[PDB]
DNA sequence: TTTTTTTTTTTTTTTTTTTTTTTTTTTT
């Protein structure tokens, strides 16, 4: 078979299965109990090609029979497993009483191993790549957050302590805020970057932003006026950078769109010119 | 509202016809030959020479051409700061507002950046297909006015063939310029 | 009033003889380091770059922006910008330039007032 | 309850579809270090037989009492047991697995109570 | 005295029935369905799992399987040494006293020890030869025991055939059980 | 012929006695009185080959005949000479009116089953698992007749009641039983055979013996724990024993093994198939 | 041919901070 694990889908016949796979990763042996109050046995293992990975889920007599044999860096080719969705949206392959496994088989597959532009955006609109120039910077800033939720945390000064008001006592990390502006030639957007996405494109550590924060907090401004200080007097370089962001748009209840982007990316320019090839052959250009 | 900095060759905000706002809070904008409403600029090309920083701060400039134009580009009072950034050889984008002085059109920088030599290809490539766009809508909307004018009618029509209503406006100011 | 002329893009075998300023793109072959000049060449000939202060490196992509100079002994460029095209899409480049030279005279003519 | 099944004991070409564990004795003839299986030739037919850790050596005469398992690829044996039957008398197994054929189901059918 | 170890098929043993002495110092024994009165039993088959050893070393056990059943041997306290001499896959031969626990016939392990291959060709052959003997012998004494029972005369005419008094007793119980 | 004086046994044929042998003794020859009353003479010599000694005895005519022609040292063949037992149950050539004497010679010179077996049975052969390790222990022996020695604390050398001073060597004792399906008899291996069906030295018993002894132990206790500790591997082997049976007082009949080996298992095949044979099957 | 002597038997088991968008004019 030429079937591949990026092939594969939640209910798909079991009769079409047929992938391969090296093992990344094996976890322990489990106990489950079943619907009529017995105990199984369960035990799980990640497998991947050339086109991505998969979790192999070995059940009862499965795992006798396959579970020991198996070891991390062999190939492993399953047969008639059923596909299910995983907790994550993702496939995973169950080794039921029908399925098959062989162990390092012979098989020639073993040795492989949206665009949218600003004025057409909306609100609440997901995934969407937008290409374009940062035109203004807003503010620059640091604050304390929880390393888990990545919320602001709360320092009581009674016990000494960071509190987060999910996660209780934490250990404080620095995390930076870039908030500016994006054109494409059709639009304009505000955009958001958040920790390490935000910290790569300022080029200058969080630790060294709250400093800079303090020295003009001190001076006799607010938060709010050192942050956007900040921006206009040290991060005004960044202006006019060509770049590509990725996000969601949330609509703000008087600053309008505003683009949370998950992360940002320099332009790829033979991909971008190709874009631009389709819409001069479209003109009757080419 | 914050409307798009359109991407041009210098030569076509050179020839321009700039159109000074009466108003203290309008915005300046610039029509060029192909009747294109420009409020911003976005323009790629080489600072031909090194900056010019006044003794005293209060203005600083840089020279960029893109081999269809020379032109100037300035940043007034701490502004001078993105003029420090740039040197001379630099290949750079530049975003900024229209303006007009001593009848010579030139940059009120916003933004200025290094570029990579792709993005200036990028650059070129984008220019020259949303020139084509516009002229290509442009020459619908000139035989709309030709025949009608800016009536009711001629604003339906203009919808139904993808011509936003503000280009007749801009065709009809044009005619008044000239 | 002698404001600044735009360097004109050409290829060194295309130069005219009324072009004063113009930009070239192409391969560095051999550098004088004591009378400061370089040999550029761009698939269609070879100029002599006579450079002020940068001299680029042997097999460096260089762009070049220069006055011509015209004098007894050839053509030479007395440079005035030299950029690393070290990683730029030539290919791309080529491509554009031929887009700009069959539509933008097209494009002019279309005025029909 | 699910009671260990005894194991069979058949000829290679003797196995039958119902027969879940059996027992095979042979010579081997082929040893694959790296899948860990090898083949057995028992003069009726040849198997292959999967083992799990102790691979025999080529040549050496074993029996061998595993779980049969039917794939795609065929019929292949997972070995449970490998003991070497090296200095055995085969020609003594088989008359007395012919003799227990005849006179054990007579035996059983001789009693009327 | 000390009575003889039987050599028996494991299906023998397990389709017997197990009869438990009410006496303290009595011996237990099996009634085979060919009515065999079974005080020990001898039986060669393969250590089919690694041994079970209690980790308080209270009890060992291992399993044995001869192709026509499988059954436990079991040694407790310090004979819990016996089960710790096999391995998974050995060969062996087994002698020790029928037991039965949970329904289920066993034998409590007196000895075990490794047997060359020929050795377990050599039990199939005697295990054949003595159910043989023992079948014809029973048959004719079922035949004293329908027309007869026990009396005075019947054992008289079973010692003229070759069999022993005890066989018929053994005939009586097995009548019984059943 | 190649007879040897170790050949000869009483009521042998005189027709076969041809012996020659050095004199080692003479003794004086002497009266006898017959059956009839009369007086008659008989002499006695003492005669070794390269095999064992025999006594000669001269009958009558022979001692004048002989005797005076034999000395020390020469060399006598015998022959058609009746041979008789000893008072110490050895054979003696009987030199009478038969037999020829040639003074300094031209001459160059069963398998039975368990439930069969009967106390004071000789020969049997049995083969049956073992089935019990009753003792195991090792005893200091004389090197010639086997038996017990002594050690005298006073002289501080070994006794053997039979050889004196003698050098002591380790002696292993292996009681055990056997069961072959159709009865149970006691086994008993010595020495080498023992030490064979064991696996271990003499010496190393001995040392792990005297381990158990310093524990507060006896001899015989020591014996019967190294048994069940050591040696209970050696029970649900397959053995052939070959020996003589002799009946204890109370603990009943013992098979005092001469040797044991391994079962020869294609000679057992064939036996089980000459009894299934006779009962109809083949 | 040997040491030293009391035979055998039952029963026991496990996703974030904090919030008011954009805009003109100034030049040796
Ligand atoms: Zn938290
Ligand atoms: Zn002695």
């Amino acid at each position: 078979s030429l079937m591949r694990i990026s092939e594969l889908y939640p209910g798909m016949d079991p009769r079409e299965v047929n992938v391969v796979g090296r093992v990344l990763k094996k976890y322990p042996p489990r106990e489950y109990t079943r619907k009529d109050g017995s105990v199984g046995r369960v035990a799980s293992l990640i497998i991947y090609d050339d086109s991505g990975r998969a979790r192999v889920v070995l059940w009862d007599a499965k795992v006798s029979e396959y579970y020991n044999k198996i070891e991390v860096g062999d190939v492993i080719k399953v047969l008639d497993a059923q596909v299910k969705e995983s907790l994550s949206g993702l496939p995973e392959l169950h080794i039921n009483f029908r399925a098959r496994i062989i162990l390092n088989p012979d098989d020639p597959r073993v040795e492989m191993i949206t665009r949218k532009k600003i004025k057409d955006i909306e609100a609440g609109d997901r995934f969407v790549e937008v290409r374009g120039t940062i035109a203004k910077v807003y503010r620059v800033l640091t604050y304390d957050a929880c390393p888990e939720c990545k919320k602001k945390v709360d320092y009581d000064e009674g016990l000494g302590v960071w509190i987060c008001p999910e996660h209780g006592e934490v250990q404080p990390i620095k995390m930076t805020i870039l908030d500016f502006g994006l054109d494409d030639g059709t639009g304009y957007i505000r955009v958001t970057l958040f920790g390490d996405d935000a910290e790569e494109l300022l080029g200058v550590s969080p630790e060294e932003i709250a400093e800079k924060i303090k020295e003009l907090e001190e001076s006799g401004l607010t938060t709010k006026e050192a942050a956007r200080k900040l921006a206009e007097d040290e991060f005004y370089n960044i202006i006019g950078r060509e770049i590509v962001v990725r996000g969601n748009v949330i609509e703000d209840r008087f600053l309008g769109l505003i683009l949370r982007a998950s992360s940002w990316e320099d332009v790829d320019y033979r991909r971008e010119i190709e874009r631009i090839k389709e819409e001069l052959e479209k003109l009757g250009v080419m | 509202k914050r409307m798009p900095a359109t991407r041009l060759y210098i030569k076509d905000i050179l020839e321009g016809y700039f159109v000074k706002s009466e108003g203290d809070f309008e915005p300046n904008y610039l029509i060029t030959k192909y009747a294109r409403k420009v409020y911003r600029a976005k323009i790629v090309g080489t600072v031909v020479r090194e900056p010019l920083i006044a003794e005293d701060e209060t203005y600083g400039k840089f020279q960029v051409d893109d081999g269809t134009g020379v032109i100037w580009v300035l940043g007034f009072r701490d502004d001078t700061k993105f003029a420090k950034l740039v040197r001379k050889g630099d290949l750079v984008q530049v975003i900024g507002k229209i303006a007009e002085w001593r009848d010579d059109k030139q940059i009120l920088v916003e933004g200025v950046s290094k570029v990579h030599p792709n993005m200036w290809i990028l650059h070129r490539y984008e220019t020259l297909k949303e020139k084509i766009e516009h002229i290509k809508k442009a020459k619908i909307a000139l035989e709309i006015y030709n025949q009608y004018g800016i009536t009711a009618k001629s604003k339906v029509i203009a919808k139904n063939k993808g011509i936003e209503e503000e280009l007749l406006e801009v065709i009809d100011e044009l005619y008044g310029i000239m | 009033v002698r404001r600044r002329k735009p360097a004109v893009e050409r290829k060194i075998s295309e130069i005219r003889e009324e072009d004063t300023r113009v930009s070239l793109i192409g391969r560095v072959i051999k550098v004088d380091k004591m009378d400061y000049m370089f040999w550029l060449d761009d698939g269609t000939g070879v100029a002599i770059i006579e450079s002020e202060s940068d001299l680029p490196k042997v097999g460096q992509v260089v762009r070049v922006i220069g006055r011509i100079i015209r004098n007894e002994e050839g053509i030479h460029i007395y440079a005035e910008v030299i950029q690393d095209f070290s990683d730029a899409d030539l290919e791309a480049l080529e491509e554009i330039r031929e887009l700009e030279r069959k539509l933008l005279p097209r494009l002019e003519g279309e005025i029909v007032w």
